[PDB]
RNA sequence: GACAGCAGGACGGUGGCCAUGGAAGUCGGAAUCCGCUAAGGAGUGUGUAACAACUCACCUGCCGAAUCAACUAGCCCUGA
């Protein structure tokens, strides 16, 4: 394997690279499987996202096919975690603003950005008894008519904190939002275009 | 064979008996590599028994030369291929050696087959010898001693055991 | 709503979900014979179940699970009363019932418009999978219809 | 109980790999025992756990 | 196989200077100095460039066990290197049973001094090495930091204190009880 | 642009199928595909009784040029 596979993939940027002239650099340093095939399945009837190795340092070669103009301008624009999007529609700068979607809270142990977690003194609706994570951190509650109340008010998780496996849990069964993040785009390529972002797309 | 000092490169020619049956021999040729020319004819009679419908009495040599190195002066690197006899059993074997002639190399050859492997001279069949060039070495020990303007200085280089005297006041300082 | 994936008889032996629901104290026994009257006639196999309060009642939906409604297009009824001959008969053909069932499936297969949805259900089947006369493994290089009529 | 601190007591007491002939706690990611009382044998096993 | 010169390539910084009579290495800094043998080795150790400070640790022909030592002299010289420019700081957090351990310091930090110890009365008394300096944190119990230059003198003493803080004649799955390195770093932060 | 190292992902059909003392990849029996694809093996293990967390094959970011596996025989070691 890995090399007929990998020239089918040569195949298909080729393919991408003549049909779709206009492309968008995206990173997608904190992503999950799930939330990808949200993204494709809300993005099927527009642009296609395509990933990829190395291989992605493929347009040298393209120019050195000879059948283009100054387009080795986007070769340092790949490093880092950086993907193509390559559209033929727009022609229109509304894409990835109005359809910038944030992420159904995905709570995982690991991440320190960007902000604080509180917790508001309301009935959780939990079982019996959803109280040793409660006892693992330190948190005062009372019982009241069923639903269990937190009598205090404080600040779990700082910023620059790790989060932890118990912390993510109680978050999970509390349900209150976590760290949530998706894709950043980072550059704009309209037919031979430098767009300067700083703020000059959209 | 002894392998007894430096080995000789010996070309040895031998052929058949002229028979009725069958008339001019095809006269064979080998490359036998010997201490002298008595042990490459009788080593001769032993690869072409091996090889061929071939023995001493029903056969005879035309000739046995001495081959002379066609550079001396020249370092050159040579690939010996080997068919040795180990204690379990025998193996095909691929070794590479700089030396200046092909006697030279062939003799580091056995001396070396000797020293690692335990391999007596009994059990050394030496299948085939080929001059390589540069970068075709697969050995790393070759392969770095390929080094235009080497620099190795030889340290901790001690000597003359007792050709001084035996009692002195000195006390040798190395390198 | 709360989510269960068990179906045999309807039970009530000492033995049901509630977890959940006893936060809201709504079934003890009611939900669970109001459960048996929504799971009446079909059928007598495994089935999904999701039900929906507010604060006094019990909203039985099923949704219908591909491979659960794949076994249940079997020859009925099967429950017990001389079963094991032995378990995987499955001689059916499923002409368009297949086809109506991935048109039923929405928004649960995160899919393409019925393009490889045939290939999807031709091979995730496990007692039957083809009409009598012909191969799922052809069925992966065979007719590509259907993806033009369902858009 | 601070299990934090009892995951630093399992890292340094637990997470062992013992071999089966020479009875010697190596590391978690060992080969072979590093005694020579057994010959560097490679029959190892992790440490036994609740 | 007898393998032709390996060379290894050490930079040093401008707040350092370092000395060779041979193979002996001396490395003076802002936080005291520190001088080393490398006397049983044999090794060539060369220094160059006006103030550049680029040390090549240089060794011939040797065997295979004698190439794995030249990568020794480098990563000692760097640990002395980063021993002289930041030091070394160990913390160590008591982690304690149902028994707490009484941790003090009795000759300006040279003597840690463990007492109640699982229950046990004896008091345990363990020395030091000459050139580390141990404190009992802030901000956080039990905390113990050894700070220090060499490593080798700094390591010694932490590993002298969890081999005197060990559980004897029972099981050590349970009784999880000693004093464990748990972090490892340097005095001088942010670098 | 590999080997090791650090960081991230490791899904949807599907809690699939034979089982109900559980199986929702993880005692077991038979198998074995498609989509998204950057990639996920109807799953290599650890577990919580199971439902869930962790990890691995596989994939991608930095690094930078040699790396990995199985046999074989000479010395030495264990077996002694
Ligand atoms: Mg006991
Ligand atoms: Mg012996």
């Amino acid at each position: 394997d890995r090399a007929t596979w990998k020239s089918n993939y040569f195949l298909k940027i080729i393919q991408l690279l003549d049909d779709y002239p206009k492309c968008f650099i995206v990173g997608a340093d904190n992503v999950g499987s799930k939330q990808m095939q949200q993204i494709r399945m809300s993005l099927r009837g527009k642009a296609v996202v395509l990933m990829g190795k190395n291989t992605m340092m493929r347009k040298a070669i393209r120019g050195h096919l000879e059948n283009n103009p100054a387009l080795e301008k986007l070769l340092p624009h790949i490093r880092g975690n950086v993907g193509f999007v390559f559209t033929k529609e727009d022609l229109t700068e509304i894409r990835d603003m109005l359809r910038a979607n944030k992420v159904p809270a995905a709570a995982r142990a690991g991440a320190i950005a960007p902000c604080e977690v509180t917790v508001p003194a309301q009935n959780t609706g939990l079982g019996p008894e959803k109280t040793s994570f409660f006892q693992a951190l330190g948190i005062t509650t009372k019982i009241s008519r069923g639903t269990i109340e937190i009598l205090s008010d404080v600040q779990l998780i700082k910023t620059g904190d790790k989060v932890g496996a118990s912390e993510a849990t109680l978050l999970n069964m509390l349900n209150i939002s976590p760290f949530s993040f998706g894709l950043v785009i980072q550059q704009v390529f309209d037919n031979g275009s430098i767009y300067n972002p700083e703020v000059l797309d959209i | 064979m002894k392998a007894s000092g430096t080995l000789r490169e010996y070309k040895v020619v031998g052929r058949c008996l002229p028979t009725p049956k069958c008339h001019t021999p095809p006269l064979y040729r080998m490359r036998i590599f010997a201490p002298n020319h008595v042990v490459a004819k009788s080593r001769f009679w032993y690869f072409v028994s091996q090889l061929k419908k071939m023995k001493k009495s029903s056969g005879e040599i035309v000739y046995c030369g001495q081959v002379f190195e066609k550079s001396p002066l020249r370092v050159k690197n040579f690939g010996i291929w080997l068919r040795y006899d180990s204690r379990s059993g025998t193996h095909n074997m691929y070794r590479e050696y700089r030396d200046l002639t092909t006697a030279g190399a062939v003799t580091q050859c056995y001396r070396d087959m000797g020293a690692r492997h335990r391999a007596r001279a009994h059990s050394i069949q030496i299948m085939k010898v080929e001059e390589i060039a540069a970068s075709k070495c697969r050995r790393p020990a070759v392969k770095q001693f390929h080094d235009s303007k080497i620099k190795f200085p030889l340290p901790h280089r001690v000597l003359r055991r007792q050709h001084k005297p035996r009692f002195t006041t000195k006390r040798p300082n190395t390198f | 709503v709360y989510l269960r994936c068990t179906g045999g008889e309807v039970g009530a032996t000492s033995a049901l979900a509630p977890k959940i629901g006893p936060l809201g104290l709504s079934p003890k026994k009611v939900g669970d014979d109001i459960a048996k009257a929504t799971g009446d006639w079909k059928g007598l196999r495994i089935t999904v179940k999701l039900t929906i309060q507010n604060r006094q009642a019990q909203i039985e939906v099923v949704p219908s699970a591909s491979a659960l409604i794949i076994k249940a297009l079997k020859e009925p009824p099967r429950d017990r009363k001389k079963q094991k001959n032995i378990k995987h008969s499955g001689n059916i053909t499923f002409d368009e019932i297949v086809n109506i069932a991935r048109q039923m499936r929405h928004r649960s297969l995160a899919r393409e418009l019925s393009g490889t949805i045939k290939e999807i259900l031709g091979t995730a089947q496990s007692v039957g999978c083809n009409v009598d006369g012909r191969h799922p493994h052809d069925i992966i290089d065979d007719i590509n219809s259907g993806a033009v009529e369902c858009p | 109980i601070e299990p934090s601190l009892r995951q630093l007591a399992q890292k340094y007491n637990c997470d062992k790999m013992i071999c089966r002939k020479c009875y010697a706690r190596l590391h978690p990611r060992a080969v072979n025992c590093r005694k020579k009382k057994c010959g560097h044998t490679n029959n190892l096993r992790p440490k036994k756990k609740v | 196989m007898k393998t032709i010169l390996s060379n290894q390539t050490v930079d040093i910084p401008e707040n350092v200077d370092i000395t060779l009579k041979g193979r002996t290495v001396i490395v003076k800094g802002p936080r005291g100095t520190l001088r080393r043998d490398f006397n049983h080795i044999n090794v060539e150790l060369s220094l160059l460039g006006k103030k550049k400070k680029r040390l090549r640790v240089d060794k011939w022909w040797g065997n295979r066990k004698e190439l794995a030592t030249v990568r020794t002299i480098c990563s000692h010289v760097q640990n002395m290197i980063k021993g002289v420019t930041l030091g070394f700081r160990y913390k160590m957090r008591s982690v304690y049973a149902h028994f707490p351990i009484n941790v003090v310091i009795q000759e300006n930090g040279s003597l840690v001094e463990i007492r109640n110890f699982l229950g046990e009365k004896y008091i345990r008394r363990v020395r030091m090495r000459p050139g580390v300096a141990c404190s009992v944190s802030q901000a956080q119990k039990d905390e113990l930091i050894l700070e220090g230059n060499d490593i080798e003198l700094v390591s010694n003493s932490a590993a002298l204190i969890q081999q005197a803080t060990t559980v004897k004649n029972k099981d050590i799955r349970k009784f999880l009880d000693g004093i464990y390195v748990s972090e490892k770093g340097t005095v001088q932060q942010a670098d």
